[PDB]
């Protein structure tokens, strides 16, 4: 099970409401949307599709890293028993467990000007990562076609604000064995890490003594193929990255959209790190 | 027979002490009970009389046969026990004449025995001037009864427009709010006497209602023998008490839910609205809990806690309650909004605190809280709330959301009520439900709040119609119960409210301000050798009740052009002239030391924006110097900015008697301001940087203006430019700020 | 399939770009110029740069009385037609401060100015934060090639927008004297893919 680093050198806009905040990272169908945006690019859509519906492609979300420390979201268990500030908790340390400053978020004022008009400001909220730090994405089983996208991906850009003018990165695999041996591991509860939700006849029993968020999980289709206007997403409610789970689930990627020129994908698989 | 008689002997109760301690009559105080009785409306039944007159237990053995069972003061008697937190198995009870009761000893302060580990015991009581404008004091105090036999005429010439039944219970209770705040609950017993008998007998009024639907579910027989052939004990070893709670999650997220134009009336329109839906959630289940308002121990911002039965029926329709309340939610706040109740049992004896066991019954409560809080919602709502989405064209603003949008208008139909509901909202104006209004509440009754205007005609025949009040006045067919919520307001315009200012520049000046250490204070402060309950709900209702009700009236009491947003313990924010800012920011932190006997401490930040300057951005940046002022981890405050970080003593002392004394100076100098003081501030922040030059290049400017700007000014200034130095450059920065024409 | 537009931005006078929230001192300087939040290095954003190009090259097609160019270069989100962005700008950064650190100066400045009401008389100071000139910025810009019948017309228009942008400033008070800056040192290469006619596109662009 191999790693996926992302070193940005500009600002970052991973927005999740609105465009005047920002989040710290972004989610898995964020990436997995700008993927098959790109794809789409490369024509190389619909076996990309084919190849992500059956598993072999299989991404966790973007996770905070700093030098030689890779990160996941603070796990949240039913724990009957300082660091309840923390929000972020390193990888391997979860058997410890049973300072911390990537970057600094800032907000960018701009402005559009009318000619024979007056101006009017629209402000933008920006994370920059330090000089040592970034984020990184767990995959397993690389293929070679989704090192060719994310090759072509970094000269598009990752991020909201497009293309004006933050999300940039250069990455690198740098696969690691200190950490894929705790993937190979089983134990009794399994957290998630990635946005997902399970399919209809096994969220009952995905569901059982579970601890978990549900987010939203919108916005609006980018493309200019898709109906002739600016049409909103079904709305899915997915799984918060940072959950925990007795018992394993598989995800689906849900089609969100189904009026357009073109079917609108939203990566909502699973994606566990089995512990005991 | 019903729980009227009950509820009325348990709020009604120690009258006859509280006139004893006046009064010359020195037999035993049953008979003055008895006599006070007859002297209403009509003389009631034997129940109340005999709930009232019967507390002193040899007249509890003295008096079994002469009449009925069905005592129903034998539970106003055990509690009495448990409200009180320790023992009277045998003793003479207070003023039976069996000693020389000389009883003329004040009321004592919550704040002393809090965090007595720490920084040790002190001691403070109550005085008392002829709600309202007072502070608790470290002096001796003395009540009289001249102001006694006023109050009680006053009492007695007003409470006649009430009936002894179920629903006036309320309105009682109001005015108990605004009699009984201040008098006290006895006269020696040091463990009795830190807490006014009002939410005392809120507290009995509570366990007696607990304890009568407890033995109405369990069908028992024979309370004579059970709770005194043996000495009531078999009685506390039962769990009889259900104390739940509810926790809004993610309030602030949908009160900054925000981003349109009108973010100076959303802000306070939704900090009203979470309060208001506690409220009415909470006296909705009290109301389907065919119970008084007395069982709440405290409401605030976002939590409210409780005091029931322990009774299977009252967990149905708990689990009811649950049901319909998570179905509304889940129709209107998609997962914004989520109450979270738990119910926790104890048993009676688990509450008289002699084994400890109360500081847990939080930690438990707390845990079922933030066990629903993990499991929030079952797989039928999740189900649900995926199949029910849909894509479309609009979007609200604020609520950036795709469905219950209005036609020809983009915002979202809470999104444009809240807007609404803001602009029509003043000081004096009321609150009223129905099932035709404008706010959405559960379960399927609004909000109009609507004023005194031609819509004042529904209070006429107002049936299942609840009234929610800023002032109380009429106590008779009115029935408006108080909710505390704090809408001071200078103008409202903010070019108005600067044009009126013209002494300084024209900018304006903003505060945001939040109680450090609240949480743990909060949750685990009274310490475990005397600890009780009463004296919990007294310091959150006080602190509420303090930010609310002082705040108002010390923004009235002068002209403060300051229009406040919104207030509360968590949350404080105003927007004014800046010049008021400043000069009410040290004003509201020596009135809430003085409330709290300085040990809750403060924390706040001042910003400072020009005249049209978007609130929502004003709300964000001085909510990030606040929240650098709290990151100093102690009390401090922030003026205009992160790099200026000064401790509430050190900007009131040093920054204050520097810009007064500077005042004093330049003002009977002729020709020497402003351009000296520029020089002088242009040197005095090169020098930190270049440390020696500058240093040098001060002493040689104010031995060159020695002879002209004073002898002692200049040797000062440069003494104060090497021992404080940071604290001279703020002072002359707002010493020119202030002067500016 | 993709083409990096690489070059130099030269500072000529001082382009200050930009406006914090960020609180002013009463004797310092107001509006201070835009920065890296972290590095606190000075800074052209990518948005400003491209908003100069689509102001200059809108105002220069259709002469005096938009176009599908212009939209198909930087974008559009209009009810009828959406087109998406070919061009992909950076936020450019301060490159020689290597430089900048030789000639033993700060890479930004203060600039001190006034006006004068004309019937009262008196001055009225404003103190203003601006890049220094003799200030370099390498910026990379990134091309979607997506059509091969319009590199051309592209590449043509681009190069247009970079002589119209050397007449004229880049972001702030330009027409009080700041601003002006120069293009040098451009050049195209490919990063994924591969454009056979490459040169044209070196020689319509570093001509």
């Amino acid at each position: 099970m191999k790693i996926i680093k992302l070193y940005f050198e500009s600002p970052v806009h991973f927005g999740e409401k609105r465009l005047s905040e920002s989040k710290i990272t972004f989610s898995a169908d964020t990436l997995f949307s700008a993927l098959m945006i790109e794809a789409v690019g490369l024509g190389k859509e619909d076996e990309f599709y084919q190849l992500a519906s059956n598993n072999l492609v299989k991404f966790s979300d973007a996770f905070p890293f700093i030098d030689q420390y890779y990160y996941i979201p603070k796990p949240m268990f039913n724990l009957k028993l300082a660091f309840k500030k923390l929000l972020y908790v390193p990888i391997d340390s979860l058997e410890d467990y049973l300072s911390f400053n990537l970057g600094k978020l800032a907000l960018s004022e701009k402005v559009q000007q009318h000619d024979f008009k007056d101006s009017e400001p629209y402000n933008v909220g920006t994370f920059t990562f330090k000089e040592n730090t970034g984020l990184y994405v767990l995959i397993e089983q690389t293929h070679p076609l989704l090192e060719e996208l994310l090759e072509n991906l970094q000269y598009s850009g990752i991020g909201g604000k497009r293309n004006s003018g933050y999300g940039k990165f250069k990455f690198e695999i740098l696969e690691d064995s200190d950490i894929e041996d705790l993937f190979s591991a089983k134990g009794n509860r399994k957290i998630l890490l990635s946005g997902a939700l399970p399919k209809d006849a096994e969220l009952e029993q995905a569901l059982k003594n579970a601890s978990y968020l549900l987010e939203r999980r919108g916005g609006f289709v980018q493309s200019d193929t898709y109906a002739t206007n600016l049409v909103k997403k079904q709305d899915l409610y997915v799984f918060k990255s940072g959950s925990t789970f007795e018992n394993s689930f598989d995800g689906d990627i849900y089609q969100v959209g189904k009026k357009g020129n073109h079917p609108v994908y939203k990566y909502a698989k699973s994606f566990f790190l089995e512990v005991s | 027979m019903d729980k009227i008689n009950l509820v009325c002997g348990s709020l009604l109760h120690n009258i006859g002490k509280i006139i004893y301690r006046g009064t010359s009559e020195r037999a035993k105080h049953s008979k003055l009970g008895g006599d006070f009785i007859k002297s209403f409306e009509q003389f009631r039944n034997t129940e109340l009389t005999d709930c009232i007159r019967y507390h002193h237990a040899q007249e509890i053995t003295s008096v079994k046969s002469n009449k009925e069972k069905n005592s129903l003061f034998y539970i106003t008697y055990i509690a009495d026990n448990i409200s009180s937190g320790m023992d009277r198995r045998k003793d003479l009870e207070e003023g039976a004449e069996g000693f020389n009761w000389d009883k003329k000893v004040a009321l004592g302060s919550v704040f002393n025995v809090l965090n007595e580990k720490e920084k040790g015991r002190q001691n403070y009581s109550y005085p008392f001037v002829a709600e309202p404008l007072n502070f608790p004091t470290a002096t001796q105090n003395q009540y009289t009864t001249s102001y006694y036999d006023g109050l009680i005429t006053d009492m007695k010439t007003i409470l006649q427009r009430l009936k002894p039944d179920k629903e006036h219970i309320n309105s009682l209770l109001q005015m108990m709010e605004s009699l009984w705040s201040y008098v006290p609950s006895s006269t020696d017993k040091n463990q009795l006497v830190d807490i006014s008998l009002y939410d005392h007998s809120r507290t009995t009024a509570a366990i007696a209602s607990a304890i009568y639907d407890y033995f109405q579910a369990e069908n028992i027989t024979d309370y004579q023998k059970e709770l005194f052939d043996y000495n009531a004990t078999e009685f506390y070893d039962k769990n009889a008490f259900l104390m739940m709670n509810f926790d809004m999650s993610g309030v602030q997220n949908f009160i900054y839910n925000i981003s349109g134009s009108k973010a100076l009336k959303s802000l306070r329109a939704r900090s009203f609205y979470l309060d208001m839906l506690l409220e009415y959630i909470s006296d909705n289940l009290l109301e389907k809990l065919e119970l008084s308002r007395a069982n709440i121990l405290y409401v605030g911002g976002g939590h409210a806690y409780l005091l029931l039965a322990n009774t299977n029926k009252t967990k149905a329709i708990l689990s009811d309650f649950e049901h319909d309340l998570k179905t509304w939610f889940l129709d209107k706040f998609k997962i914004d909004l989520y109450v979270a109740m738990a119910y926790t049992e104890v048993s009676a004896n688990d509450l008289m605190n002699h084994n400890g066991h109360y500081r847990d019954i939080y930690r438990r409560l707390s845990q079922k809280t933030s066990a629903k809080k993990a499991n929030r919602y079952t797989a039928e709502e999740i189900l649900n709330l995926n199949h029910q989405g849909t894509e479309n064209a609009r979007e609200c603003r604020e609520c950036k959301r795709s469905d219950l949008l209005i036609e020809e208008d983009d915002i979202c139909e809470i999104c444009d009520s809240l807007q609404k509901v803001s602009r029509d909202l003043t000081r004096e104006n009321i609150f009223v439900i129905a099932n035709e209004g404008v706010l959405d509440m559960p379960f399927g009754k609004k909000m109009s709040a609507l004023s005194y205007s031609q819509a004042d005609k529904l209070k006429k025949s107002n049936a299942e119609v609840q009234i929610y009040a800023k002032n109380i006045s009429e106590i008779g067919q009115n029935l408006m119960t108080r909710i505390d919520m704090g809408d001071y307001t200078y103008r409202s315009d903010f070019h108005e409210m600067l044009e009126e200012v013209e002494v300084g520049i024209n900018r304006l000046g903003v505060l945001r301000a939040d109680v450090d250490n609240l949480g743990q204070a909060f949750i685990n402060g009274i310490p475990d050798d005397y600890l009780s309950i009463s004296r919990t709900a007294t310091f959150s209702r006080a602190m509420s009740r303090f930010f609310k009700n002082y705040l108002n009236q010390l923004l009235a009491e002068k002209s403060y052009k300051i229009n406040v947003i919104y207030a509360g313990g968590d949350d404080l924010f105003m927007i004014g002239a800046w010049q008021d800012i400043l000069d009410f920011s040290i004003v509201l932190k020596q009135k809430f030391a003085d409330f709290t006997q300085n040990k809750l401490s403060i924390s706040a930040g001042i910003g400072m924006f020009r005249e049209k300057y978007p609130v929502a951005r004003m709300a964000s940046l001085t909510g990030d110097l606040e929240d650098a002022a709290k990151d100093y981890t102690k009390n401090a405050v922030t003026l205009f900015d992160a790099t200026n970080v000064f401790s509430w003593d050190t900007l009131e002392n040093d920054i204050f008697v520097k810009l007064d004394a500077i005042t004093k100076n330049f003002e009977k100098l002729d020709e020497t301001g402003k351009a000296f003081i520029y020089r002088l501030i242009d040197l005095l922040r090169g020098v930190n940087e270049n440390q020696q030059i500058n240093i040098a290049r001060l002493a040689y400017t104010l031995s060159r203006m020695e002879e002209k700007i004073g002898k002692t000014f200049a040797q000062e200034l440069y003494n104060w430019a090497n021992a404080d130095r940071k604290t001279l450059i703020m002072a002359l920065e707002i010493y020119i700020l202030k002067t500016r024409e | 399939m993709k083409l990096v537009i690489e070059g130099t931005i030269v500072l000529k006078t001082g382009m200050h770009i930009g406006g914090s929230s960020d609180f002013s001192a009463i004797g310092a300087v107001a509006s201070p110029v835009v920065r890296d939040t972290l590095t606190r290095l000075p800074l052209i954003p990518g948005s400003s740069l491209k908003g100069k190009m689509r102001y200059l090259l809108a105002k220069e097609l259709n002469n005096g009385i938009d176009q599908d160019e212009i939209l198909r270069l930087f974008g559009s989100s209009e009810k009828d037609k959406i087109r998406r962005a070919r061009l992909k700008f950076n936020d450019i950064k301060l490159s020689n401060l290597a430089e900048l650190e030789t000639f033993n100066v700060s890479s930004t400045e203060v600039k001190f100015e006034n006006t004068i009401n004309r019937k009262t008389a008196v001055a009225n100071p404003r103190q203003i934060e601006r890049v220094i000139a003799g200030s370099k910025f390498d910026f990379e810009i990134f091309y979607n090639l997506d059509d091969i019948k319009e590199v051309e017309k592209d590449f043509e228009n681009i190069k247009q927008g970079f002589d119209l942008l050397e007449f004229d400033y880049l972001g702030g008070h330009g027409t009080r004297g700041s601003g002006r800056i120069a293009f040098e040192n451009l050049s195209v290469i490919t990063a994924v893919g591969n454009f056979e006619k490459i040169n044209t596109l070196n020689e319509i662009l570093g001509a």
